RNA sequence: AAACUUUCAACAACGGAUCUCUUGGUUCUCGCAUCGAUGAAGAACGCAGCGAAAUGCGAUACGUAAUGUGAAUUGCAGAAUUCCGUGAAUCAUCGAAUCUUUGAACGCACAUUGCGCCCCUUGGUAUUCCAGGGGGCAUGCCUGUUUGAGCGUCAUUU
RNA sequence: CGUGGAGGUCAGUGACGAAGCCUAGACCGUAAGGUCGGGUCGAACGGCCUCUAGUGCAGAUCUUGGUGGUAGUAGCAAAUAUUCAAAUGAGAACUUUGAAGACUGAAGUGGGGAAAGGUUCCACGUCAACAGCAGUUGGACGUGGGUUAGUCGAUCCUAAGAGAUGGGGAAGCUCCGUUUCAAAGGCCUGAUUUUAUGCAGGCCACCAUCGAAAGGGAAUCCGGUUAAGAUUCCGGAACCUGG
RNA sequence: AUAUUGGCGAGAGACCGAUAGCGAACAAGUACAGUGAUGGAAAGAUGAAAAGAACUUUGAAAAGAGAGUGAAAAAGUACGUGAAAUUGUUGAAAGGGAAGGGCAUUUGAUCAGACA
């Protein structure tokens, strides 16, 4: 079988957690089942459905939270966006487009134009 | 440049009964005691390693580079050279063998080789393709697998299709007239291609 | 001759990149063409193999034979035919393994996918 | 040795547990080319080095 | 190392030399590059001349 | 499998990470069992084994097959 | 006497396991490493020993991150999901 | 005359040259700019139904999520519902997570699985003792906030 | 003359057998060498004109690998010593048991530990390698089992020493200093009865920390028990510390 | 516009061909030495396919002998070819303190060519 995650998000908050104690008391058993057995490959099929579960489960708290910061300065910094390091101390396009009130006149004043060569 | 001499060997001198090549230090492993860094020793270093500030290339004298070139053109006509070199015009009209310019305006393949045919080109395609056989070397896995003749060699002022609709047939290679080219001319240092020229080819040519 | 610069000739990265090529890649390199009648059936030249198509070998020792593939066995290059078997000497038996260049397809196993694919390649199905 | 650091019983327990002979399964593998366990340690005939 | 009627060179090899040779091999390419500059350049710059 | 039958003991591996007091709360909980004391023991594959003694009132055999195990 | 009756007494350790590297280059009584150089924060190499750098740069181990910001780079960092389609 | 020695040949040994091979190496050239306190490189210990390694991964452990593909995986066992499908796969892609003990490595130590303090919570008759769960406490420096020091020093009390 | 690779050619040889290897068989060359037959073999390879070089070995106490004569030879001779029979087993000078003769002689060939090893402990199976005769035996090999603590040790303390810190040197990796020309900290409760801990007294100025499994040090004993654990388990009877 | 024995991705060679080429074509910076700094190997190839030898017989077993598979076991997980040193067997010959070599012919063995 295996429990599969678009599923698992329709569940409830305390249905997933309740799911999780079932599939763990279901591990617990079949550990017991394994060691009077010559093989018991079902528990993988188990062992990686906890997996899914707490995946899932932490899908919803991070986005939950992912949500309640989106659009104001300073939000948990593992949720800020990862990029490199360096690349996250890089100017904004906003400090390095700044441009000195001298600078703007004269960019105003004298663009590169556009031209041709023939007559 | 840094194989041979990835060691800290030291000769370990006379009085140990031992010739005095250097010697891997240390032990535990079999490589230890070895001979070290020498020509003659198995992992040593080559002697006179290469280098590849070597001359790869060579200059010639413009002027010299066309006096070949020309007598190489010169020779395309000269049967018995051409025939010399196989090349298989036991069969053709005439030498040089001029064709109708309408020849470079030839997009199709299978129509660029009929037309090579009935001017004649049709043994000598039949000689490349009748002789493709495996390099006898270990060239044949250095991207050199396989072998064969040289084709005809047709020549032409406008390439209006023809480099297309003939470059998938074996042996047959195509030049403009500008360009013109020793290595094709006398394949091998060899005198005597197999051209087949077009008109407007073979008058650019003045 | 090659004309891109993204492509390469070059023998021993060939070499390479089949024996280390990924089961995905593996499915398409093992097509098998179809059969006469398929292919004016379909419209379509060969396909890649799959686990219940029905084929006839027409190279090798068992050229003429046929049965449905039971296997297609991607790790080993090589696919296998409920009904092309070796008896062995204790009368065990055991698969024989077939390249699907060497058989032809005469009945594909239809999917919406299969369908589909034969669509995408400009075919047309009966 | 013989009243240990929790570190070394952890190593040594890591050295237990490699010191079987090769699970012939493997052999049967397609393309496996390991005959025997090549990297087997013996107590008397080999230290540790901690 | 001095004999018959030669004339004095001066091949200044004493330093590790070796170390420093530059070989162009890469002159064929940088040509192309150089020319693959100017076609994206005469493109970008619009009508305008190099 | 013996100090089951003889000792009234139940014996888990256990985490390596767990303690007397976290051992003892676990057996309790997952089993409802009571707990006298907890012996416990790193086996030399780096492992934890625990000797659980219950309480005079539980039968450790009788849980061990209610468990599965035998 | 200096040979091998002196080497009887060989049974205590100038060196143990080294946190840091793992190594067995621990100098307990100077309680640095030979090997990693541990507990400077810098690590251990010369530039006369290739080998042993060789033996230790990045590429010689599972490069956990590392590995990885050559595809994210490849892909310009992107953030967010993956959509879909049909197939 | 045997035996023995020696030469040659056949067959058989010993050994692994030779020939043919090559998913390796070497050198050239083209394109490109991306490690880390948002914990890097490196280490240690672990993780599979049946693995010692190599590869992979981290108590969600040869993998979880997403996406593309469209039926495998395979040494064996296995699921079995998974095959006209939100779906096979030791598949590809990869945007989301998990990521033990550690390392510049940051509560203090560390030849110790050694020893504190703070907050929230739970159990034990508990603000204080004990135990479990979660969250925290290095250093230099910058801007700023708050609380202050000094007859360094200005003014204002009456 | 010969070899590895390269351009040309002979539409050269080849699974109806390429290359290689063997061959007191043949033939050409003064020679370097070349050619053939036959045997072996299994996927490639050669002639000519030219190109090119990591291009030819008997030697270098040459390198690596393999192999001889020496030779069934030196030798397997320290530590007093062995013997009868049974049993097992294909096989017994060598294993097991019984018997006997001895030895170590408590300054042990006894019973335990420290360093170090790391499973060698124990059970079952078991002999290809290993145990310089042997092997049915084993510290070998294969498969498992086994190490239980409030009181035993660590842990705490300090020793010689080591070593952060405000600092001072040094281009710098770093060196010096350790209570050092430093604004170096935390305790008992009272004030709270908005309320949980701000202030109200007052003391104390001691300046990190690491460093002993033989130094200092809170506290457990006897009986019984296992194939293998025991001041640890079972039993009984105690004691210390904190609350 | 310049640099680049690192890094990511690519296309290449009159380069090396398993004692060569990087030390590593392989569970190679491994196994192994060393207190440590460091040192550091060997090692690729059955066949198209395991079809990896059912069965019988001798044996305590390993194995041998038959059988069997295969295009081939003159390919049997010691595996393509399988040189040399060096070894066993068989056959032939010689040998009064070495052996081997030169010119020449007897003797034995062996063989080409050519007659027409
Ligand atoms: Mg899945
Ligand atoms: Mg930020
Ligand atoms: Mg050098
Ligand atoms: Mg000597
Ligand atoms: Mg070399
Ligand atoms: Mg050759
Ligand atoms: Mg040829
Ligand atoms: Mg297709
Ligand atoms: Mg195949
Ligand atoms: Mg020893
Ligand atoms: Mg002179
Ligand atoms: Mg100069
Ligand atoms: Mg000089
Ligand atoms: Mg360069
Ligand atoms: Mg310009
Ligand atoms: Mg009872
Ligand atoms: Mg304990
Ligand atoms: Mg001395
Ligand atoms: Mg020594
Ligand atoms: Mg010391
Ligand atoms: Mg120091
Ligand atoms: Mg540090
Ligand atoms: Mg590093
Ligand atoms: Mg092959
Ligand atoms: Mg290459
Ligand atoms: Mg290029
Ligand atoms: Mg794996
Ligand atoms: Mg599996
Ligand atoms: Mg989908
Ligand atoms: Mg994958
Ligand atoms: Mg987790
Ligand atoms: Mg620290
Ligand atoms: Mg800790
Ligand atoms: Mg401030
Ligand atoms: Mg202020
Ligand atoms: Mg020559
Ligand atoms: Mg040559
Ligand atoms: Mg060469
Ligand atoms: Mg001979
Ligand atoms: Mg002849
Ligand atoms: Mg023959
Ligand atoms: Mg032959
Ligand atoms: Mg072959
Ligand atoms: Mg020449
Ligand atoms: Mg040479
Ligand atoms: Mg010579
Ligand atoms: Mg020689
Ligand atoms: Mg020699
Ligand atoms: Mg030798
Ligand atoms: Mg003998
Ligand atoms: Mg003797
Ligand atoms: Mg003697
Ligand atoms: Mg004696
Ligand atoms: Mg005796
Ligand atoms: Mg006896
Ligand atoms: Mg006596
Ligand atoms: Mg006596
Ligand atoms: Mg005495
Ligand atoms: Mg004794
Ligand atoms: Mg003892
Ligand atoms: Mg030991
Ligand atoms: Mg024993
Ligand atoms: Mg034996
Ligand atoms: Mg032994
Ligand atoms: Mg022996
Ligand atoms: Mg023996
Ligand atoms: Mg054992
Ligand atoms: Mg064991
Ligand atoms: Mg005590
Ligand atoms: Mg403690
Ligand atoms: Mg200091
Ligand atoms: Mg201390
Ligand atoms: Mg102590
Ligand atoms: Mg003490
Ligand atoms: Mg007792
Ligand atoms: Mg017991
Ligand atoms: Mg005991
Ligand atoms: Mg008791
Ligand atoms: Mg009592
Ligand atoms: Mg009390
Ligand atoms: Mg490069
Ligand atoms: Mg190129
Ligand atoms: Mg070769
Ligand atoms: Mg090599
Ligand atoms: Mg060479
Ligand atoms: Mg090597
Ligand atoms: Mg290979
Ligand atoms: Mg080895
Ligand atoms: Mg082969
Ligand atoms: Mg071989
Ligand atoms: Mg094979
Ligand atoms: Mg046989
Ligand atoms: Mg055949
Ligand atoms: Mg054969
Ligand atoms: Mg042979
Ligand atoms: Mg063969
Ligand atoms: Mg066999
Ligand atoms: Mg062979
Ligand atoms: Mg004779
Ligand atoms: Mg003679
Ligand atoms: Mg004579
Ligand atoms: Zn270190």
């Amino acid at each position: 079988a295996g429990v599969k995650a678009y599923e698992l998000r329709t569940k409830s908050k305390e249905q997933l957690a309740s799911q999780l104690v079932d599939l763990k008391k279901e591990l617990a058993e079949l550990k017991v089942q394994k060691l009077s057995r010559p093989s018991l490959p079902k528990i993988k099929t188990v062992r990686k459905s906890i997996a899914c579960v707490l995946t899932v489960i932490n899908e919803q708290q991070r986005e939950a939270v992912r949500q309640l910061y989106k659009g104001k300065k300073y939000q948990p910094k593992d949720l800020r966006a990862k990029k490199t390091r360096a690349l996250r101390r890089a100017l904004t396009k906003f400090e390095a487009s700044q441009v000195t009130e001298k600078q703007r006149k004269k960019q105003i004043a004298f663009p590169q134009r556009k031209y041709a060569i023939k007559a | 440049e840094k194989a041979g001499h990835q060691t800290s060997a030291e000769s370990w001198g006379t009085g140990r009964a031992v010739a005095r090549i250097p010697r891997v230090g240390g032990g535990g492993t079999g490589r230890s005691g070895q001979g070290a860094f020498g020509n003659m020793c198995r992992g040593g270093r080559m002697f006179a390693p290469t280098k590849t500030w070597r001359k790869w290339n060579v200059k010639v004298n413009h002027n010299e580079k066309r006096y070949a070139t020309a007598s190489a053109i010169a020779a395309t006509a000269v049967a018995s050279l051409v025939l010399a070199r196989g090349h298989r015009v036991e069969k053709i009209p005439e030498i040089p063998l001029v064709v109708s310019t309408d020849l470079e305006s030839i997009q199709k393949t299978k129509e660029a080789v009929a037309a090579l045919k009935a001017v004649g080109a049709h043994s000598d395609l039949l000689k490349v393709l009748k002789s493709k056989k495996l390099r006898a070397g270990k060239g044949k896995y250095r991207n050199r697998r396989w072998t064969q003749r040289r084709g005809p060699l047709v020549v032409y002022a406008e390439d209006n299709g023809i480099v297309k609709a003939l470059r998938n047939v074996p042996g047959v290679e195509t030049a403009n007239v500008a360009s013109l080219n020793l290595l094709q001319l006398a394949p091998g240092a060899h005198l005597g291609r197999f051209v087949i020229w077009t008109e407007a080819a073979f008058t650019k040519l003045d | 001759a090659k004309q891109s610069l993204d492509v390469s000739s070059d023998r021993r990265k060939a070499r390479k990149a089949y024996f280390t090529a990924p089961s995905s890649q593996r499915r398409v390199l093992l097509s098998a063409p179809l059969s006469k009648e398929l292919r004016a059936q379909y419209g379509i030249k060969a396909l890649p193999i799959r686990r219940d198509d029905e084929v006839l070998v027409v190279r090798g020792s068992k050229k003429g034979q046929e049965g449905k593939i039971s296997s297609v066995y991607r790790l080993k290059f090589a696919v296998q035919v409920d009904k092309v078997t070796k008896e062995k000497v204790n009368g065990a038996s055991v698969p024989i393994n077939l390249h699907p260049s060497k058989l032809v397809i005469t009945k594909l196993h239809l999917d919406k996918d299969r369908k589909a694919l034969i669509q995408r390649k400009g075919g047309k199905l009966e | 040795a013989a009243q240990k650091s929790f570190r070394i019983k952890q190593k040594m327990a890591k050295a237990k547990k490699q010191n079987r002979p090769l699970p012939q399964w493997i052999r049967l593998r397609t393309n496996n080319t390991i005959r025997y366990n090549a990297k087997r340690r013996n107590w008397r005939r080999t230290k540790m080095n901690i | 190392a001095i004999s018959k009627n030669l004339p004095i060179l001066k091949n200044h090899f004493r330093k590790h030399w070796q170390e420093r040779v530059k070989v162009h091999f890469d002159q064929a390419g940088k040509k192309v590059s150089r020319r693959n500059a100017r076609a994206t350049r005469a493109a970008k710059i619009a009508p305008r001349p190099l | 499998m013996k100090k089951v039958e003889d000792g009234n003991i139940l014996v888990f591996q256990v985490s390596m990470k767990a303690n007397k007091y976290q051992i003892k709360k676990a057996v309790k909980e997952l089993y409802e069992v009571d707990v006298l004391k907890v012996n416990t023991l790193v086996r030399p594959n780096g492992t934890k084994k625990a000797y659980v003694r219950l309480t005079a009132d539980y039968d450790a055999l009788d849980i061990a097959n209610r468990i599965g195990y035998i | 006497g200096k040979g091998t009756p002196s080497f009887g007494k060989r049974h205590n350790k100038s060196h143990t396991l080294c946190n840091r590297c793992g190594r067995r280059s621990f100098h307990v009584q100077k309680k640095t490493c030979s090997s990693c150089g541990y507990p400077a924060a810098k690590t251990r190499s010369y530039n006369w020993g290739a080998k042993a750098k060789r033996r230790h740069t990045t590429g010689t181990g599972r490069m956990r991150y590392l590995k990885h910001v050559s595809r994210r780079f490849k892909n310009g960092f992107q953030t967010g999901s993956a959509s879909k389609a049909s197939a």
